[PDB]
């Protein structure tokens, strides 16, 4: 798990970040945590 | 998911607290059994003095 | 890098130290031969895989020190760091400072220079003595001159056993407390004070035990010194080193007598019955029954208090517990010193020794404070010194033992000016 | 390419920094031994702002650590992330301070200050185009307050125009955790009001109020409290760390929110905070953040701003959000509460957005508010200081080893003017 | 785009805040864990009126309910819906009031009204456009009367323009279960009548009387008495929840039944609801409905308008219905008598029709029949409060929390005023 | 959140304390090693799992808690809390209040301070005292008078053991009765009455337990204290906390010594026959062969009615019952309060303890009718104290143990004012 310490008071994440993405018919798959 | 992470961390800390309670029980039970042993030794010496 | 040297003087200093090192050799897993199959603050590593504690035992009588060298600890201790004598002081400051101690000072200082040569970063001493007898007044005052001319800025913190009001052992103890309070006022950096009769008054009531001996008492006094020094080696959230206590409890150099009280002294049978949180235990040291002082501080006012905690104590539950205790009208502060408090938290739970009447409860606090109420304790003692000196009752040995009669009248003016200094403090400033 | 040099001070300073580098690392995605293994390269394109590079990709945090008591300096070397700070930068003290401030400033403060300056100029030479300095300390102790005041006094000889922040721990109003604390606290601020271009204020019991009420954590230790404030000190220095739609770095936050150069005492807070009960329940839109930051309850310095008025406020918005929504929802805090906002400044709020949020969240935000509520804080210590000076309580621990009694009375006049400075600008 | 924040006051308010929030949360189809489970298109219309939008799409009732004693938040959380009311807003203190109006008003009621007004102004900023509030509360208690009236005193000056109705819970004449309540219920109506926009009479004796004679439940509970109050007050907020043919939402009821603005105490009632032995022999039609409508034994308060006079009478309706026999069977009872049918009122009819019925049934109605026998409610009390004010009943508790002796005379002096204000049209 | 301390004082204080704690200890799952949070009003969690009672008792004849160190519940009751001396008091307010009572007041108040400092959410204390003993009167009075300034507005209630009209235990019991009624007129928030002679009459006549004991009497006291203060742990349809009692119970500040009745005392052999419906058996709180302390309110005037209920209680049936009680004109309500009643409803039905004969009933009935017929009782006690203080019976022991003789006649002439306050209506 990619956590500093699980269940710290301010927010944390445990999903594998390589899998959260969604593409369009006219674009490549881009990751949603780092879309600017 | 972070909801679940907080809930399971609280459960882990509760487990450690119950461990602490059991080891306090361990120490106090050992101490009181040794205390009973010295009490019985005192009664033995009282019998020997009587004889 | 944080080596501290404990030196024990007198019978009461060394009999405390016999039970003191028993605690320190068990919180570190040390066999009493000395081996071990961050401890360098109190122990010294040799080249042979062997630990030796950094300490010096000094006494003027062989009859108390020979049981140390044929006991169950005779090989853990260094063969030379235990120091002896041949002619007893016999309860006399004139004999413990002018006759005997002048022939046994040149070697005790010789060793403690070498026992500080193992170190690089020394910050504290610990002198253990009692204010009842000769070597515990005469010899302990002689060295405080000698450590001061050699070291200076090293903060030497002490432990003292006061002569209680009601009970006593000697009849020349009220001389020897005042006659050392002159010399040990300029040359001491703190002074911890716990009397016998308020360990006696506690030990009857909160513990089930009645009729004790000093081996049960020194398991408390050994525990109170280990509760102070535990923050040096065990990591905690709020650690307080030994050199900190000087600037927080001594407002004025004339007033350096704080007091001690250790809260959860409950029976191992009666450790079962009460929850021991931190909010239950920061109030219990202020209970009039539970102090180790036979001066009720309700007669006075709390100057400054330092608190130190051990084991599973959390800093959220101690800030809420300490704010309540000054909201009540029972516990008294006034304007000129309104903060008063500092805390100490440690992660080492207090251990138990076999035969100890304590229990392995995980939240233990020692209370470290000075009050206004000590001034009425001396108000007996300067008075009791004057019932004897009004017909010069027991100075007749003292004049023949190397000091003149001139220091006794000087002991009046120095001690009587101390009593007026307390009532300067207690009167409100408007 | 422009970067910040971290530097800590004291047992409280070291324990903060061990959980500040614990939370900047795996937001950049760094393993416990110092090799970048994160997912996207967008966190890698300006990793040099808080980090430094070495042979074979082994990254080195560039923080300069000083402490006088070596018994707690080793506590962070034995932590999980203790093996990333290079051990040349550990500057230990051989003996402790003893919580008297002038020992940290004159006697045993001046002994180490040659060495602590040796590692920063060695580091600052290796810097490319330095921007600022970052400091954490507590006011309450001679290890933290005394050491830092000697550092910041003569770092203005060598680096005058470098933008300095210090993140103090002001003593709590209910219980201050040292007896001879307010001598140290009142003497610290005189080196603070002229040197530091910015300073922050973190009440220790206001963070206790958060775990009392908002989070309602059962058993909060200092590991939990340091994590709650370390997120706040990451939000400030972020718009130069990631791209954004309307960015604002440290210089733009400073010159846009202090009005007068000896009026810079700040008051921070961090917006999205939710208990485990309410987290299943809670709304997450942009006006739900304006509830959090402008709640006086969620404020990590003690004084409520209903007793005074704001001058200027700051609000950086880490997230991917609509610009109008922020701008529309900032006047509607000014209108319904216009009695807590002064009149000779037309608009008070400062706007900043950064696209990349904290790792996982949708949006997050940080509030920094310059208030006149803090005179109700600063009136307390000045009264608290006079109660121990007139009767000369605990005097000889400072007089006989350092300066004389004038420095106390000078520090009164440096303190009394500021409380009169806040009040004169409270109603203009 | 109007939305509602709510107010129900007491443990009785928390008890009403159990079963009243049953019927509304049932009909818009939300499970006891939040996510949508309805089966139509009207059932996702405007359900941001009561419910926020959470993360994950979860719908939380925007409501505040008040108590101070800590043991009353859990026996409403033992219900099935304890995970849909977020209990952040369900407030209680360390010390309770305990049948004491002064304790919950000045002592810590004033100390914790800072807390409840830091959250009801916190969520009303998130609402883009509010609508108002809506209340029931018991009176004979301490916090629900006390902090409840402190709510509606500390809000009619900060938010005076918004509309905030009430329908309070005053208890029975002949059997009364906490009898120093004229220190608690008649103090408050002096506070209430210059604050609120409406207040009606939900009498427990009238709720008791239905399961005696009408529904034939042999052994009822308060819970099936609390059934009958969300079976009525749903009809007052029927149009913001259901689209209509001729609709009357909260403000239209706020503007069309207040002639003289101090006089908003009328007598609520409920016409249709009969037993399960009378379920076989009953149609869903207006003329067979009209037998069980205007009787002297079917209402929601225990005061008879046979002594009284018909001033403001309303009728909201459910169902896609024949809307000339609404008018035909309402004029065959206005054309029958001249003792109750006051000729001075030319005609007062307030008609609303809504399309989608309550869940489980097809047609219904609702009615209110106004009277001068809400005067005779307070006429009787005007010689029960004077009994224990001349003899100093419990007043030695009351003066210890900072109050006057004349405040009880002055509130009684307003009570004799409004009783005198009802008799001018009598 | 509503933690309590129930301090019961006297030899009655200790024995009623442990039998009421017996019925508590069987209605919740207490095994006498403590191991098993609705209990948490009366119990205290430890760090070792133990649920220690929050109840110190007062008894100075050490021969009563020289048992409870052993017995069945030796590890259950914690004896550091239970406090006894080494020198008895022996029918003496002087010894109880300031002579031997001078030195344990420190320990008792220190322990109460320590427990209520451990706690957070107190409201007050429950008190039962015996009028006619040595330490159940005097050190009790010292407890009230010192606690009223140590804490103040935390409540203290009392439901006292009072002397019978005819048969009594000590000889001069009215002296200590008056010397505690003067102080319970001052520092008692509430004080009802339950005495042993009426329990003798009722248990003798209806249940078939001839030859009973104070243990059986203690059991019936346990049943009434459960059905009074049962709602802090067991939820209810229309419940009640402790503070509502002081708020609604007593009209005048100097008038808080009225009565009650407890109806349903029916055996198992009569309970297998008689149906016990909330309507048709609640009238037995008014029938003359049932009452709780020997006085008839048919002679008097009904003042107030605190009804308490448990089990299969219906709001419709309690309201029909209250209606058909208020019908028949034995109800004499003069104008000052016509309405009167207070109703409490509790889900949890009362608990069978092995040792009584009152079987498990499916629903219950209670009463606390404040009354007006206390006046003849206190006037008879006036009559016989005037019979005894014309010739100064036992005064010398009281005087020589440390006071003046004006204590007696300053405690009296308050009681004539008390019955003037009671004869006002
Ligand atoms: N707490 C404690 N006090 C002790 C102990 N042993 C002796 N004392 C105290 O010491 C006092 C008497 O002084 P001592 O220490 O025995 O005599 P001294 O100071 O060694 O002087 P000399 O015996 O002549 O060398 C008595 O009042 C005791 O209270 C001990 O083991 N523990
Ligand atoms: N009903 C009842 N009364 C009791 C019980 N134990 C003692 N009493 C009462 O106590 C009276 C005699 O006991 P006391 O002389 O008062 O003893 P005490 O004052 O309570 O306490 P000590 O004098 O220290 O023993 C009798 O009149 C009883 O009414 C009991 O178990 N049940
Ligand atoms: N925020 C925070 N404060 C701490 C922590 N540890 C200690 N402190 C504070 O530090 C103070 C005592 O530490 P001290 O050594 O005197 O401060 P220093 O000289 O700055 O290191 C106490 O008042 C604590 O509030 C921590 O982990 N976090
Ligand atoms: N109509 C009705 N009355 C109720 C309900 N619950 C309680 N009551 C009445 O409220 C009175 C007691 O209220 P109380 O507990 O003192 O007020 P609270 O503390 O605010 O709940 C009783 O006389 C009941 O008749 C209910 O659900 N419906
Ligand atoms: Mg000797
Ligand atoms: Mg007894």
């Amino acid at each position: 798990p990619p956590c500093v310490n699980p269940g710290n008071p301010v927010f944390s994440c445990m999903l594998d970040p390589k899998t959260l993405h969604t593409t369009t018919s006219l674009s490549k798959p881009k990751m949603i945590m780092y879309k600017t | 998911e972070d909801r679940l992470a907080k809930e399971r961390r609280e459960a882990k800390e509760e487990r450690r607290q119950k461990e602490l309670v059991e080891n306090t029980r361990l120490g106090l039970n050992a101490q009181v059994t040794s205390i009973q042993a010295q009490r019985q030794a005192a009664q033995r010496l009282k019998e020997e003095e009587a004889l | 890098m944080r080596e501290c040297i404990s030196v024990h003087v007198g019978q009461a200093g060394v009999q405390i130290g016999n039970a003191c090192w028993e605690l320190y050799c068990l919180e570190h897993g040390i066999q009493p031969d000395g081996q071990m199959p961050s401890f360098n603050t109190f122990f010294s590593e040799t080249g042979a895989g062997k630990h030796v504690p950094r300490a010096v035992f000094v006494d003027l009588e062989p009859t108390v020190i020979d049981e140390v060298r044929t006991g169950t600890y005779r090989q853990l201790f260094h063969p030379e760091q235990l120091i002896t004598g041949k002619e007893d002081a016999a309860n006399n400051y004139a004999r413990g400072h002018y006759t005997i101690g002048k022939e046994l000072i040149d070697l005790v200082l010789d060793r403690i220079r070498k026992l500080a040569d193992q170190c690089t970063g020394l910050q504290g001493f610990l002198i253990f003595h009692s204010f009842g007898g000769g070597t515990g007044s005469g010899f302990t005052s002689l060295l405080m001159e000698r450590l001061s001319v050699d070291y200076g800025k090293k903060s030497k913190l002490e432990f003292s056993i006061y002569p209680a009001p009601q009970v006593s052992t000697a009849v020349v103890e009220p001389y020897n407390s005042i006659l050392t309070t002159h010399t040990t006022l300029e040359h001491s950096d703190c002074a911890f004070m716990v009397d016998n009769e308020a360990i006696y008054d506690i030990c009857r009531r909160n513990l089930d035990i009645e009729r004790p001996t000093y081996t049960n008492l020194n398991r408390l006094i050994g525990q109170i010194v280990s509760s102070i020094t535990a923050s040096l080696r065990f990591d905690g959230a709020l650690n307080v080193d030994l050199t900190e206590f000087q600037t927080n409890l001594v407002p004025y150099p004339r007033i350096h007598f704080p007091l001690a009280t250790y809260a959860p002294v409950i029976s191992a049978e009666k450790a079962y019955h009460e929850q021991l949180s931190v909010a239950e235990i920061t109030n219990a040291c202020f209970e009039p029954a539970n102090q180790m002082v036979k001066c009720d501080p309700r007669h006075g006012k709390y100057m400054a208090c330092c608190l130190l905690y051990r084991g599973d104590v959390v800093p959220k539950d101690v800030n809420a517990a300490i704010a309540t205790i000054k909201t009540k009208r029972t516990i008294q502060f006034v304007d000129w010193c309104p903060t008063g408090f500092k805390v100490g938290i440690n992660y080492q739970p207090p251990t138990v020794v076999p035969g100890g009447d304590l229990a392995k409860v995980q939240r233990a606090v020692c209370m470290l404070s000075n009050t206004t109420a000590i001034a009425e304790a001396w108000a007996r003692l300067d008075h009791k010194f004057d019932l004897m000196y009004a017909k010069r009752a027991f100075v007749h040995w003292y004049v023949g033992e190397g000091m003149e009669e001139g220091e006794f009248s000087e002991a009046r003016e120095d001690m009587a000016a101390l009593e007026k200094d307390y009532e300067e403090v207690g009167m409100d400033s408007v | 390419m422009r970067e910040i040099v971290h530097l800590q001070a004291g047992q409280c300073g070291n324990q903060i920094g061990a959980k500040f580098w614990e939370v900047i690392s795996d937001e950049h995605g760094i393993d416990p031994t110092g090799t970048y293994h994160g997912d996207s390269d967008l966190q890698l394109e300006r990793i040099n702002v808080y980090y430094n590079e070495a042979t074979g990709g082994k990254y080195v945090p560039r923080a300069v650590l000083v402490d006088l008591e070596p018994g707690t300096m080793d506590s962070v070397r034995s932590g999980p992330f203790g093996q990333i700070f290079r051990p040349d930068n550990f500057v230990f003290g051989q003996s402790g301070a003893g919580n008297n401030w002038a020992k940290g400033h004159y006697t045993e403060g001046a002994e180490l200050v040659d060495s602590v300056l040796d590692v920063v100029r060695k580091e600052a030479e290796s810097c490319d185009c330095l921007q600022g300095f970052q400091l954490t300390h507590s006011l309450g102790g001679g290890t933290g307050s005394g050491m830092g005041t000697l550092l910041i006094s003569k770092i203005r000889e060598e680096y005058p125009d470098r933008i300095m922040n210090t993140f103090s721990v002001v003593p709590s109003p209910k219980v201050s955790d040292t007896v001879v604390e307010p001598y140290n606290a009142t003497l610290s601020v005189h080196q603070l009001v002229e040197n530091t271009d910015e300073t922050y204020c973190i009440d220790n019991e206001a963070l206790y109020d958060i775990c009392f009420r908002t989070l309602k954590l059962t058993t909060p230790t200092y590991g939990d409290l340091n994590h709650l404030v370390s997120a706040t000190m990451s939000g400030v220095t972020t718009c130069l760390r990631f791209p954004g739609q309307l960015n604002a770095d440290l210089r733009k936050l400073a010159v846009n929110m202090v009005p007068f150069p000896r009026l810079h005492f700040f008051m921070p807070g961090f917006a999205p905070l939710t208990s485990r009960g309410s987290q299943q329940y809670r709304a997450l839109t942009v006006p739900e953040l304006t509830q959090q930051m402008f709640d006086a309850k969620n404020m990590m310095a003690a004084c409520d701003p209903r007793h005074g008025r704001y001058l200027t406020v700051a609000a950086v918005f880490r997230g991917r959000m609509s610009m109008k929504e922020v701008d529309e929802q900032m006047l509607n805090v000014q209108n319904k509460n216009s009695s807590y906002f002064v009149e000779w400044i037309p608009n008070n709020v400062k706007t900043a957005v950064c696209d990349i949020p904290p790792r996982g969240l949708k949006m997050s935000a940080t509030f920094i508010g310059n208030s006149t509520a803090i005179q109700e804080l600063f009136k307390r210590i000045s009264e608290q200081f006079t109660a121990m000076f007139r009767r000369k309580a605990f005097l000889h621990w400072y007089t006989g080893e350092g300066m004389d009694e004038m420095e106390f009375t000078e520090a009164e006049s440096n303190m009394n003017d500021l409380v009169s400075e806040y009040q004169q600008y409270q109603d203009a």
